[PDB]
RNA sequence: AAAUUUUUUAAAAUUUUUUUUUUUUUUUGCUGAAACUAGCCUCCAUGAAGAAGGAAUCGCGAGUAAUCGUAGAUCAUUAGCGC
């Protein structure tokens, strides 16, 4: 019971496009029934490829070096986004995914990844006794992504708890 | 019912405070044309518009008249969009009951209860409150000019069961009107009239020298009710700061005494256990002071546009001006000279869709 | 059904693109969309004597609460002469008040077009046609010109 | 000042009617 | 600035404690304190008492000698060290 | 029949006249219409406005040199309501009451073939006849 | 509604009127003189008559120029420290 | 007299209790220690302390 | 604990009055080491000219002028008017 979200950031639409297509190839390979003989596949209708617009902000400059206050010119940064959606139930192929994105290097393009997943929780027996139903899936971990030699293939990975 | 969707003229002699230069009684007489225009503001608008006094007979006022004559609910709320059948319908009910000769206290605009006029402190404490001389005294003069003979006809009835507490009507009105430098007297006289009219409508104290003859029916009409719930205009200096640093502790509606006493829907004293015993709460026991308030969508000071009411009561929405009576009102405007011309069926449907039931802007578009 | 391209690019100094169609849905309720500003709006039209007219949830006379703006809402409806008999269900987004009015006017016009073909303009026959309401179908997609990358300089 | 010091309007001109968010 | 710490006069105080070898303010009320006090910074505030002290304040070109009296007690010393733009 | 809406709307837009809400000028001009009703029956409104504006139509315009030019009558309406309104601000700044009263009394007087709008109006009529 | 006193400003004006009980929408042609005695008594409970204050600030900046201080020569010079037409002198 | 609904402030840190009505879910987040697992330890203790109510 | 406060010569507000413990949320002049010159904020008080501006002249014809906010930069804070 694991859910994966991959967010992807770029400057040239070419590179974020190739990134989206190659990770889509990886997902479909990663849960691929390559042979019939074992038959719990997740193409449930959660699955998407949601595209996204950007953060419109223009940053302008003086053209001239000295007096030149007539001399303006406009400049501009672009960020292009996609999100990649899947989820699955066994962990060994999830590890194949994480090691797959560990190997294939992508040019100029940020990988931010969301991994909400189920993980079991010990309780002191007092609160289990004093239990005797809603979602309450609240871990939401957080990690840094810079100033320590990483050009941002950061993985964030909130967690979902279960203790009935 | 044959008067349906028509106009009818208004007996203005039954209405003393409706159009009159209200606040200018107890001030200087003003510069002419400078008069502080209180009174019934919507009927002043209808008066300056058509040149006359006539209102359109909507069936919701017919249900209002039948319910008020019924006595099957003495506590009604009217709420709808601004002036759209509150002030018109309320004053129509007042004139209707005054053709039945009932005993009426009608506040024309509760804004004038809570705006302006010289004031003072009464007492200290939680029950200690605020008193405005002019607002209560204007209420006195309106009531006394409204029902002078009937007010003089009724003598001072003793209090139900608070004679045990103290042991442990034109009299009082003229007691209140007499002076303008002891305001606590005036406002206390006002609310003494309030409880004595509630007692008289209860039927608790029938006079020994009176005939077998039924008492005058108590009707209290309150236009723009929730000015008794919004914050006021009167403020005070807080006790902490210097007067130089004086931020204003603005006084509230519960901090007044008179309007707090004027909270009739929240008052228990229309639900009188004396009237629950002597009249029995029965359909033949119509013995409660039937009280009606309507409040607007346009407060002049920040009142809530709804009333979160704890006390049970019946609410009735005022519906908007439906298509037939918009055509009839436009025909009336074609009569009175406010219009130049008759309206088409297309333009009547157009105006109906336009103002949505707002009366005052329907009056505004009448030349068009 | 066979709808087609209805859109236009009418404006000066900045173009426009309202790619949304107007269409009737199988509930007997047509839906249409309209923007005349970058602020935008949609409509949904039921032939009914129910709640009448509705944008943004509320009845109209408090949301829009200038009268001239109200007849800017009602102007295609008043031009039609089919005022009463439809429930008007509608949604809006953006901008300023009478821009919302004339936008919702255009959308109401489009829904009325798919209700009655000849009153207003459509793409049923090659994106052409003529009725009284055919003028205000194609939206007036002029936006503000851009605040000039340059000077007052005076 | 367009009523800069004491109004419900000129204090949006002096950036105070918008209360400054706590940031640093 | 009275909130959360109202007074700053540290270097002035080091010189004041240098004066305070027999009396900070004529405890031995005031007698002009003939030893000159010459500060090097005028950002300093003035503290209550400190009367009859010969203060030499910097102007960026010299040291300006001014005797303090009872009125200038709630002031900051740089108000008495101008740039002399008289005309 | 729609020219009533045309002349009224041009009256509104020329009454806007400084940057503001045409709602403000629109309620102002409708207030002028109602004040025209009040002063007219005091000591019959679209009627008197249509008569006033049709009294005020400058049919042939002149261009200085002096040469007359024929004029499309919509600009005749448009000059017309213009001359009305600058005369209105003349009278109102001289009165410095509201503007609604001033535009009302001017629409009455230009209906009555009198006032500075009528003066300017028929002198440029006759001066168009002069220089042919 | 004494937005009308002159030797004071407006907020203290409505303060003094509130301190004897005058609300808004009252005119100066509508106050009986007992309240005038009350408000005058409250004026010497408050501070009085801004020309008394103008005398007061005359000795205040007299004190400041008696200090040989450059804001004193501002006040003998008329320079803005933030229209030398008006001065406090 | 105006403020944004989303204060989104700063110059502080917390456990950020929050609920999402869209999916009927509570949300608590991590902020105190540098590593993720130390924060998992802190919020796990906070979850146990949450259930003492 | 309980059925008390406030007027005139007969009334009025409460059924909550008076004690102890509590308790939040704002509030604090702000930011900086230091705000006199020379910052900024808030609130008092004093309330100037100015009642539309000559000769002369500039800019701009549709979502334009004007008017109205809004947010970004540099920035500890200081842009109210600058961009």
């Amino acid at each position: 019971a694991y859910s994966v979200e991959i967010a992807v950031q770029g400057f040239e639409k070419r590179y974020v496009d190739m990134a989206c297509n190659t990770l889509g190839d990886i997902i479909i390979l990663a849960f691929a029934p390559k042979s019939y003989a074992a038959l719990n596949l997740a193409f449930g209708p959660e699955r998407r490829d949601v595209r996204l617009p950007w953060r419109r902000t223009r940053i302008t400059l003086i053209r001239g070096p000295h007096i030149d206050k007539t001399g303006m010119e406009q400049f501009e940064r672009r960020e292009y986004k996609s999100v990649l959606t899947a989820a699955t139930n066994c962990p060994q192929e999830l590890a194949r995914l994480l090691e797959a994105v560990k190997l294939y290097q992508f040019t100029g393009v940020q990988i931010k990844m969301q991994l909400a997943s189920a993980q079991r929780v010990d309780l002191p027996a007092d609160v289990s006794a004093l239990l005797r139903x809603x979602x309450x899936x609240x871990x939401x971990x957080x990690x840094x992504x810079x100033x320590x030699x990483x050009x941002x293939x950061x993985x964030x990975x909130x967690x979902x708890x279960x203790x009935x | 019912p044959a008067h349906l969707r028509s106009y009818y003229p208004l007996n203005l002699a039954l209405l003393p405070e409706a159009a009159r230069g209200s606040a200018g009684a107890f001030y200087t007489p003003r510069d002419p044309g400078h008069e502080r225009r209180g009174g019934c503001k919507a009927l002043q608008q209808e008066m300056e518009a058509t040149g006359r006094a006539s209102i359109l007979y909507r069936p919701i006022m017919a249900a209002l008249n039948g319910a008020v004559a019924a006595g099957q609910q003495p506590r009604l709320l009217l709420t709808g969009p601004a002036g759209c059948g509150k002030s018109l319908a309320l004053l129509g009910l007042v004139e209707w009951a005054r053709q039945q000769g009932w005993l009426v206290v009608y506040v024309p605009s509760c804004l004038a209860l809570v705006r302006g006029g010289y004031f003072a402190r009464r007492g200290r404490g939680a029950a200690g409150g605020w008193d405005t001389l002019t607002s209560a005294q204007q209420l006195l003069k309106g009531v006394m000019d409204a029902h002078g003979p009937l007010l003089q006809s009724l003598p001072v009835l003793p209090v139900p069961g608070r004679a045990a507490r103290r042991q442990q009507l034109q009299d009082v009105a003229l007691r209140g009107l007499s002076s303008d430098d002891n305001a606590q007297l005036a406002v206390d006289s006002a609310l003494q009239l309030i409880r004595q009219l509630q007692l008289l409508g209860s039927g608790a104290a029938q006079p020994p020298d009176s005939q077998p003859g039924q008492p005058p029916r108590v009707l209290f009409a309150l236009d723009d009710y929730n000015y008794l719930y919004g914050p006021t205009d009167y403020g005070v200096q807080p006790p902490s700061a210097s007067p130089l640093q004086g931020r204003r502790r603005v006084l509230d509606a519960g901090e007044l005494i008179l309007a707090r006493g004027l909270r009739l829907l929240e008052s228990e004293l229309g639900t009188n256990p004396v009237a629950a015993a002597a009249a029995g709460g029965g359909a033949g026991g119509v013995g409660g002071a039937v009280v009606v308030a309507a409040t607007t969508a346009t407060p002049a000071l920040p009142a809530p546009r709804s009333l979160a009411l704890e006390v049970p009561h019946t609410v009735v929405e005022v519906p908007g001006f439906d298509e037939a009576e918009t055509a009839a009102a436009l025909a009336h405007y074609a009569a009175t000279g406010a219009a130049t011309r008759a309206a088409s069926a297309a333009e009547a449907r157009h105006l109906f869709a336009l103002t949505g039931g707002n009366g005052r802007e329907l009056r505004a578009k009448a030349g068009a | 059904s066979g709808e087609a391209g209805s859109g236009l690019a009418f404006p000066a100094t900045s173009t426009s693109p309202e790619p949304a169609g107007p269409h009737i849905d199988l509930t007997g309720v047509t839906h249409a969309r309209g923007k005349r500003k970058a602020s935008a709006a949609s409509v949904q039209l039921v032939p009914a004597g129910g709640a009448g007219i509705t944008v943004n949830g509320v009845p109209l006379s408090s949301y829009f609460r200038d009268p001239a703006c109200r007849e800017k809402v009602l102007a295609p409806l008043a031009l039609a002469g089919a005022e009463t008999a439809y429930d008007v269900a509608a949604r809006v987004k953006g901008g300023g008040m009478m821009g919302q009015a004339q936008a919702i006017a255009t959308a109401l016009a489009r829904a009325l077009c798919v209700q009655q073909p000849s009153l207003g303009a459509t793409a049923g026959d090659g994106g052409n046609g003529e009725g009284p309401l055919a003028a205000m179908t194609r939206w007036d997609g002029r936006v503000v010109e851009r605040q000039k990358p340059g000077q007052a300089g005076s | 000042g367009k009523g800069d010091n004491r109004t419900r309007r000129g204090k949006i001109f002096r950036g105070t009617y918008r209360e400054q968010l706590p940031s640093h | 600035s009275t909130w959360k710490g109202p007074y700053v006069a540290v270097s002035l105080l080091q010189e004041v404690v240098a004066l305070a070898r027999k009396h900070p303010n004529w405890w031995n009320i005031g007698q002009k304190a003939p030893e000159v006090i010459n500060t090097y910074s005028r950002a300093s505030v003035i503290l209550p008492d400190f009367i009859a002290c010969r203060f030499g304040v910097h102007n960026g070109k010299s040291f300006v000698g001014m005797e303090v009296q009872e009125a200038m007690v709630g002031h900051r010393l740089g108000e008495f060290a101008p740039t002399k733009a008289t005309v | 029949x729609x020219x009533x809406x045309x002349x009224x709307x041009x009256x509104x837009x020329x009454x806007x006249x400084x940057x503001x809400x045409x709602x403000x000028x629109x309620x102002x001009x409708x207030x002028x219409x109602x004040x025209x009703x009040x002063x007219x029956x005091x000591x019959d409104v679209l009627e008197v406005l249509m008569r006033a504006v049709d009294n005020c139509k400058p049919l042939m315009k002149v261009i200085q040199s002096y040469q007359p030019r024929p004029l499309n009558p919509d600009q005749s309406t448009n000059f017309a309501v213009k001359w009305i309104l600058q005369a209105a601000q003349k009278r109102r700044a001289g009165a410095k009451a509201s503007m609604a009263e001033a535009l009302a009394v001017e629409l009455l007087l230009a209906a009555q073939r009198k006032g500075g709008a009528r003066a300017r109006r028929d002198e440029v009529h006759k001066l168009a006849l002069d220089n042919r | 509604a004494l937005a009308r006193v002159f030797g004071l400003g407006k907020s203290t004006s409505l303060a003094v009127s509130e301190a004897c009980g005058i609300s808004k929408d009252l005119k100066v042609k509508d106050v009986k003189d007992s309240y005038i005695q009350k408000v005058t008594a409250y004026i010497e409970a408050n501070f009085v008559t801004g020309d008394t204050l103008k005398r007061q600030v005359r000795e205040n900046v007299l004190e400041e120029v008696a200090i040989n201080s450059r804001r004193g020569v501002r006040h003998t010079l008329g320079l803005p420290v933030s229209a030398r037409k008006l001065r406090p002198l | 007299a105006a403020r944004a609904a989303a204060n989104a402030a700063a110059y502080p840190v917390d456990v950020e209790h929050s609920f999402c009505r869209r999916t009927r879910t509570a949300a608590l987040s991590t902020a105190r220690y540098g590593s993720r697992e130390a924060n998992r330890k802190l919020l796990l203790e906070h979850y146990n302390e949450l259930l003492r109510a």
